[PDB]
């Protein structure tokens, strides 16, 4: 809530929208079709809510416009909180600066969260009166706070870092503060008339405070003392496996002690068809480690040659991966599947389409490709407000489909657009005679 | 603050000592002035840094007041069952052999914030009748240590 | 080398003296 | 409740007092001669004298090289410094390779040492410089029954000044290392003010000297490294000097020379001790010719640990060559120098024990007709897909409401899970790279 | 008390050849390589002859064949003193420091020189300690008699030393080293100790260093911890050039004099053109120390260039330079070498098992035998006997299995692995 | 005793005051072309109104380009400033190989400066600042200036000194009665030590009790010292040290070299041309030898293609044993030598030439008498002969072990057998390669 999110093409989903049996329905929750890849995502989904299980990866490939992604942000957003999500670019790990390999290891940590648990005692009321005793030159300032609610009215004397906290900040008797005395925190909530606050109830409570920490930054800053800024610049790296495994009995200690629980997250890479068998290799090690978080892993790619082998490796990578992981395979999707998907990002971007328009964008989405139907729904609305009306017409995207083209249609100009344009050696007729 | 200080715990277990001063070339016998060394000690006396929490934490391992129950075994399931029989609002009546035991029984009960009170044979003579009247009548006292 | 912490007194100890004998 | 990924089922290899491999002990089938060649590996790390031999397994996909690297670090005790590696991971951003190498060398050298470190606590009743003054402070520390006055140096009474501390305040204060540390304010001092964020302490207990002997372990690489950079320090000079170079460097070879011969001359005084470490590489095929040709010297060396190293090719090339195809990508030169230990793969029926023995650590009951299905399609595609799919299973006779894991469950199983071979079926029927 | 274990190189101590530089045939642990042995009596003529310099010479043969260990023998041959140094061609390759001036180092750290420093000792008993000074003033004056065998003396200490015996806690029966042009104080025992002589003792103090510390010590402030941590780096060469002046003026006036080292480099054949040329030419130098070449490659492409360079190296470098190579070992080269592990290790190996791992390791490889030998210890205790048999060595043979073995073994199970594809084949049906 | 390393043979080029090399001179026996265009150069160098010239050495190995170059080194002096350089050496990693060039160009040349300073000595006793009679309203009258009479015994003056050397003077601690040393410009401040007034003050004292050195207080000495220009260059982009604490931290700073720029190279240049105005400073060129330039990268050719353009340039003598080879850093750039012809179209080629039987006997021979080593007739004759078959460099190596087989013979000199056993126990390239083709395992 009060997040931004703006209109984009993960924004529409929301949830996977899967029954309790775990059989989806035809349209639900963003999703349209893919009920098989649905049910495996609600498979993935129930593997990673039981957390029993660790060294879990999976596989999801096949064409483009699959929905990959799709169902990588719907099963993300059913994770929801409570739980970490770490979605990394296949590209964004190679770095010259920065080891790969440790980059790597904390990637991974960075999954695995920490949930620590601890109750904190603190007063809340309406402040009364402010009273203080203090000398211009021998200091030993003695204040007094009178506190009152609906039912306590008391006056405590005020410490030297309290009444040193209320100098600091500019305050009023009539504001209501609440002070937690461990800390000594002051927390101006409101004010009384001159003007919201109103406080009730007990003087005094106690309640619980909880961090939602992850693995990686506990090792960060137990690296070294310059861990802190590291952490908040990013110009860390290196770390040494002393303190990573000496973190790790320390966790394994402290969640058999029941201190706090460990919530192992979910860990997304992307496009690893462009990859180094380095990192194949590294994560074919990570898989069996005991504090493996799931991994989701995605590719478009099927057989090329990997990187840094001269081979043309099936699928786009080593078939160690292969044995270690299993595969979810999506299909396409039928003209009425993809019409009601432009229905429901319409819906979703709330554009007016007339029938006959919106059944001709999806004979031509189909004809060329989604992608373009899902930008040409959003220009039909700037082509119809110019227009002065929210609906869209078949004129309205028809002249969209004019004046925009597609890839398959540009290459085929190219093709006979070649001379107009230098070559691969760069020969080019840049006159007209 | 919190987190810094809840959330280091390593120590370097090997250390040379004196190699900081040489690290910057200062001790009794250098190429550096005199009192170049005295200058920059003194300096260094008068600057500040923010950074002391991390140093103090990292040099030495504080043995932090959280494992007086994280090391006792019993005291972990001793914190469940009071929660489950203050939320079933009920009090209790807990007995012993030794009186280290309610020492540090009453150190964890401070800890968690109770508001108790013992009876043992370093208790006066007096007391006892308030003590048993206090427990036999309603009040929010609900742990008697014995 | 020499001790960081070392036993000093109130009575007999001074900072200027500094006697060993038999 | 339980946590476990293909492993953790090994408590140990397996053996008797005679060194003969059991059939089925620690979890383990089949090996025996592997079995017994990893003992005959423990029996030469705890006799502690052999140095620089180099043991590699020789195996192919789910041969349990790393299963047995597992077993043998379980079998060799926290005590017995096992330092498990990547071949991949050596290749460093920061600092050349062989630096990485020999620092992973010396991490695997372990040594006990003991120790005493003297502890004062108490509260400070006075700060005040001797006097006709230097930077020098007199405290004293009162405890329970402990009532001692020190004179500091003036690093650690910065320290102390930079700690906030006054009187009144009760204090932990070490002599060897220096490390200033206050506990709090005393509790005679809890009702002087009503309210405090400061919490009161007890007086420390005792007298305010105490003594007590440590056994901490140590690794070689860790004393190179503490006397090779600072570590920590609360006066300023020291985080002047750890911000003065925080990348890590190399280490010369006098400085290895300086720490042998301190830790020579540390156990000639009948303190310290010294026991061998065990380097644990994964696939030693993935790292370059570079590595191999600097092995060729470092395992030559005197106080090289013994090193296990394991493979997953045969005649190939090696990195960084052109035709110098060789078994398993190691040149000859070092597989000269190389012994091996041979394993062999599993057929039915081991592979059906270990499935259920996963299984029964996995927590989950599988009926016996789940058995048999488990062993057919976990033989014909690989024993991996039948482990991977051991779980699954479990979750979907769970969603049925049942306990025990079914023919039918399996089925569903299969039919919505496909393994490597199926994928790479279906592309080949591929209308765009499907 | 050096720490050593046992080792592929600790069995030799010294290379065990006579007056006429004639080699025992079994000498100090080295055996065979008559003419090997003879050329190291010859290397070392050279180094302890010190008037030449600027010489290279190369050591080739056939793997395992001992040429690192004829390097070892020479260097114990060398003993204490004599500036040695071992090192492998990959850790010259470094990003840190370019490979150039990483060899200009290696050769720098070769030579070593000789400085003769005389020093002014006081050591004896003191008997009491008696400071004068001010309780605010200050005005220290302190006095300790000072007690030996043959002496009982007062001494009036300055300033400087009583801040010290300050700064050190001492006793009356404790006994300390003086040293006037320094002031540090050393106390071993207590009455322990029993000193002796004169207290004035006027005994030298002799240090020996090569020129690499006194360069990197002149180059930076740092580089004291510099050189202590090796993060050195493209040190000026004027500095090279002032500093070879300097201890060329030394060497005439005679205060300090420099031992030319020895520099052992291994895996040539892996080194890069660029290297090839600059050992070219600083060899040249004056200050260049005797080096060998260690490859145990022949013919093959040198690398940084396509060309099939014989030995694996240019012939630019084999010019300027003299080979000697080294040959197989006959059986009974093997029966002695092995005899020499079983007596080092301590293995009591039955006379026929002896036999056995003598044929097992002339027709395999020498160290597998050497190898065998060691896992023949605990395959022996493992029943409780001391003495290892025949049937011991035969378990470790089929046990441990060898290199031509394992290529026999992969060769009818090439699907079993991967191949250079990549591919392999884990199903066991069709 | 003394150490040879395949030079010292050789005292220069040594020809004739018409520049004609005689047949045998200074370690160098025939080569009359090479020295005399060697000579030639050296006339060139010495004419000190050219700059921007370079010439490139060819030829085959163990020709003697590096004792040509040492020979011109030599004749030059230790004067007149050199620069060694290898091709290998250029390849840097902290900078571009650029800047290390121009910086070995810098310094080629060189420059003496003519300088004059006070000197002062004398023992210490008065340690007061200026006491300042008069308040004037605006001092509470003290300064950080010690006013100390120079006691020497020879004279004595009271100076109002600089809080610089005062603190110098705190940090010697010295109290009264000991030695000082005080510069008037710099404020230098070195003792020598306490008095042997003082030394039976204390029976023990870590400080040095030493009498006064003779001479007046007020001296003045004069000093004309020689300092090449890139000393200048980096001392100027990088302060050289200090005792202060500023300057402490100052070069603690930045230690490490980077780029030159051009401004303060020419400030320094305008003010160098003002001193030789002066009469301060008067200028000297310099000379820089590159070693196996075939490596070189094309950008490098590139570069100094300009570099010669540029007025400041030296010049740089150049070798090189190539044939058709292909320049480095190209793929079908194939020039004899392998340098670009852009770069040798501004050079001057030569050639070194090959020698005969009796010059090789003479080299042998006047190699023997370099490691004063003492040889038969037949033994020359054999080292000769298979000198000529083998190689120079082959016979130069092993003349050593001829000795030494001579010598645990106890022989004075080398015999026919010495060298047959070394032969025996050494062996050259040809049989090294006949040895290695028929390999069991590349033997
Ligand atoms: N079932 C679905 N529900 C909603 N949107 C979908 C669905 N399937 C596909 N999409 C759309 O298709 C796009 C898929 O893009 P992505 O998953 O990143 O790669 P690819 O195009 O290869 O599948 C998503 O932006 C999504 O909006
Ligand atoms: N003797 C055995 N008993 C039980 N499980 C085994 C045995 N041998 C191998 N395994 C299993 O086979 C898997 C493969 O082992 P591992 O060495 O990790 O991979 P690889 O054999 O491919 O190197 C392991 O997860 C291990 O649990
Ligand atoms: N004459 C010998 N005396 C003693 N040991 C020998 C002898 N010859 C060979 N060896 C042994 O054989 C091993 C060969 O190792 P190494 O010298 O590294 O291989 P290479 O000879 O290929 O360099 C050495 O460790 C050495 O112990
Ligand atoms: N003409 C010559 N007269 C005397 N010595 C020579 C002559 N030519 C070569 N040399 C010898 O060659 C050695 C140097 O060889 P060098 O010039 O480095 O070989 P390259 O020709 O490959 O550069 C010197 O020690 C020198 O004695
Ligand atoms: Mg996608
Ligand atoms: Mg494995
Ligand atoms: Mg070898
Ligand atoms: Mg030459």
């Amino acid at each position: 809530l009060k997040s931004l999110s703006l209109i984009a093409a993960h924004s529409h989903i929301t949830g996977l929208g899967l029954d309790e049996n775990l059989q989806p329905r035809p349209t639900s929750e963003g999703m349209v079709g893919q009920l098989q890849a649905r049910r495996a995502a609600g498979v993935i989904l129930k593997m990673v809510q039981n957390g029993t299980i660790a060294g879990r990866a999976v596989l999801v490939a096949g064409p483009p416009s699959t929905g990959k992604t799709a169902l990588a942000m719907g099963v993300s957003q059913s994770l929801g909180k409570d739980v970490p999500f770490t979605a990394i670019a296949g590209s964004e790990i190679f770095s010259l600066e920065l080891s790969k390999t440790e980059a790597l290891t904390q990637a991974f940590r960075k999954s695995i969260g920490i949930k620590i648990k601890e109750e904190t005692e603190l007063i809340e009321g309406e402040v009364v009166e402010i009273q203080i005793d203090r000398s211009i030159t021998g200091g030993h300032k003695q204040g007094k706070l009178t506190i009152k609610t609906t039912d306590m009215e008391t006056i405590y004397e005020l410490g030297n870092k309290m009444i040193d906290g209320l100098t600091k900040e500019k305050v009023l008797a009539g504001d209501v503060i609440s002070i937690d005395k461990a800390s000594g925190k002051i927390t101006k909530l409101g004010r009384s008339f001159a003007f919201v606050q109103c406080p009730e109830g007990e003087l005094q409570k106690r309640k619980t405070v909880v961090h939602t920490v992850s693995l990686h930054e506990i090792d960060v800053i137990n690296s070294r003392t310059q861990g802190f800024l590291a952490l908040f610049t990013g110009d860390t790296g290196e770390i040494r496996s002393e303190v990573r495994d000496q973190i790790n009995t320390k966790v394994a200690e402290w969640k058999e002690e029941g201190k706090a629980e460990i919530v192992p997250g979910v860990l997304f890479i992307d496009e690893v068809h462009m990859l180094d068998i380095e990192c194949f290799s590294f994560i074919n090690r990570a898989l069996e480690d005991e504090f493996a978080p799931i991994v989701m892993m995605a590719t478009n790619r099927g057989v090329s040659k990997t990187r840094g082998t001269n081979y043309k490796s099936p699928h786009g990578l080593p078939l160690d991966l292969l044995d270690r992981s299993i595969i979810i395979t999506t299909k396409s999707y039928n003209e009425q599947e993809i019409k009601t998907i432009l229905s429901i990002r319409a819906q979703e971007e709330e554009v007016e389409l007339s029938s006959d328009a919106l059944d001709l964008l999806t004979k031509t989405g189909v004809e060329t490709s989604l992608r373009y139907s899902s930008n040409l729904i959003s220009v039909a609305q700037q082509i119809a407000m110019k227009r002065k009306n929210n609906t869209v017409e078949v004129e309205d995207v028809k002249r969209a489909y004019l004046l925009f083209l597609d890839s398959a249609r540009s290459v085929k100009y190219v093709q006979e657009n070649e001379s107009q344009y230098i070559d691969d050696q760069g020969n080019v007729q840049i006159s007209i005679a | 603050r919190k987190i810094i200080d809840t959330f280091a715990v390593l120590t370097p277990s090997a250390v040379s000592l004196d190699m900081r001063k040489l690290a910057l070339g200062l001790n009794d016998d250098s190429s550096v002035g005199e009192n170049t060394r005295l200058k920059v000690m003194q300096n260094c006396f008068e600057v500040s840094n923010p950074l002391h929490q991390l140093q103090t934490k990292l040099t030495i391992a504080f043995p932090d007041k959280s494992l007086l129950q994280y090391d006792c075994g019993k005291l972990q399931k001793l914190a469940i069952l009071l929660q489950q029989l203050k939320d079933n609002g009920h009090r209790a009546l807990i007995f012993t052999q030794m009186t280290k035991v309610l020492d540090v029984l009453e150190q964890f009960l401070n800890y968690h914030g109770y508001l108790y009170m013992r009876l043992d044979g370093a208790t006066k003579i007096e007391d006892r009748q308030i003590l048993t009247e206090r427990f036999n009548t309603d009040s929010r006292i609900t742990v008697f240590i014995l | 080398m020499k001790a960081l912490v070392e036993e000093i007194d109130k009575k007999t100890y001074n900072p200027d003296i500094y006697f060993t004998s038999l | 409740v339980t946590r476990t990924a293909a492993h953790t089922h090994i408590k140990g290899l397996g053996l008797d007092e005679s060194g003969v491999a059991k059939r089925v002990e620690g979890g383990f089938v089949g090996q025996i001669e592997a079995r017994e060649a990893c003992g005959v590996i423990v029996d030469l790390i705890k006799a502690k004298k052999m140095s620089g031999r180099a043991i590699l397994l020789a195996g192919g996909p789910s041969t349990g090289k790393t299963a047995l690297a597992l077993a043998i670090s379980q079998e060799l005790g926290p005590k017995v410094p096992f330092c498990p590696l990547v071949g991949s991971e050596l290749y460093s951003v920061e600092v050349k390779k062989t630096e990485t190498l020999m620092e992973n060398f010396r991490r695997a050298i372990g040594l006990r040492i003991k120790e005493t470190k003297e502890v004062y606590e108490g509260e400070v009743t006075e700060l005040t410089p001797e006097d006709k003054t230097i930077s020098h402070v007199i405290v004293g520390l009162k405890s329970a029954k402990g009532t001692k006055t020190l004179r500091l140096d003036p690093t650690i009474y910065e320290s102390i000044q930079r700690e906030k501390v006054s009187i009144g305040d009760v204090i932990y204060i070490e002599a060897n290392t220096g490390a200033v540390k206050r506990v709090g304010r005393s509790d005679a001092y809890a009702t002087e003010f009503d309210l405090e964020t400061e919490e009161y302490v007890p007086l420390p207990k005792g007298e305010v000297h105490k003594k007590k002997e440590i056994v901490q372990d140590v690794t070689l690489h860790d004393l190179d490294v503490a006397n090779a950079r600072p570590q920590g320090g609360q006066d300023v000079i020291s985080m002047m000097g750890q911000l003065l170079k925080p990348k890590k460097t190399e280490i010369t070879e006098k400085l290895r020379q300086e720490v042998n011969k301190v830790v020579a001359k540390y156990i000639d005084q009948g303190v310290a001790e010294l026991i061998p470490g065990v380097l644990f590489i994964d696939e030693v095929n993935m790292l370059d010719i570079e590595i191999f040709t600097y092995l060729n010297k470092a395992l030559e060396s005197n106080i090289a640990p013994v090193v296990v190293l394991a493979s997953n090719r045969g005649m190939t090339t090696v990195r960084g060559t052109e035709d110098v195809i060789s078994p398993h990508g190691v040149p000859p030169d070092l597989i000269d120098r190389l012994l091996i230990v041979r394993t062999l793969p599993y057929d039915k029926d081991e592979i059906r024990t270990i499935i259920e023995r996963r299984a029964t650590v996995e927590r989950l009951q599988v009926e016996s007709s789940a058995l048999d299905l488990l062993a057919t399609m976990g033989t014909e595609t690989s024993l991996r897909y039948a482990l991977q799919l051991l779980a699954p299973c479990g979750i979907l006779a769970q969603t049925s409401n049942r306990k025990e894991i079914v023919v039918n469950d399996v089925n569903e199983a299969k039919l919505l899970f496909l393994d490597a071979k199926r994928s790479t079926k279906i592309l080949e029927t591929s209308a765009n790279y499907l």
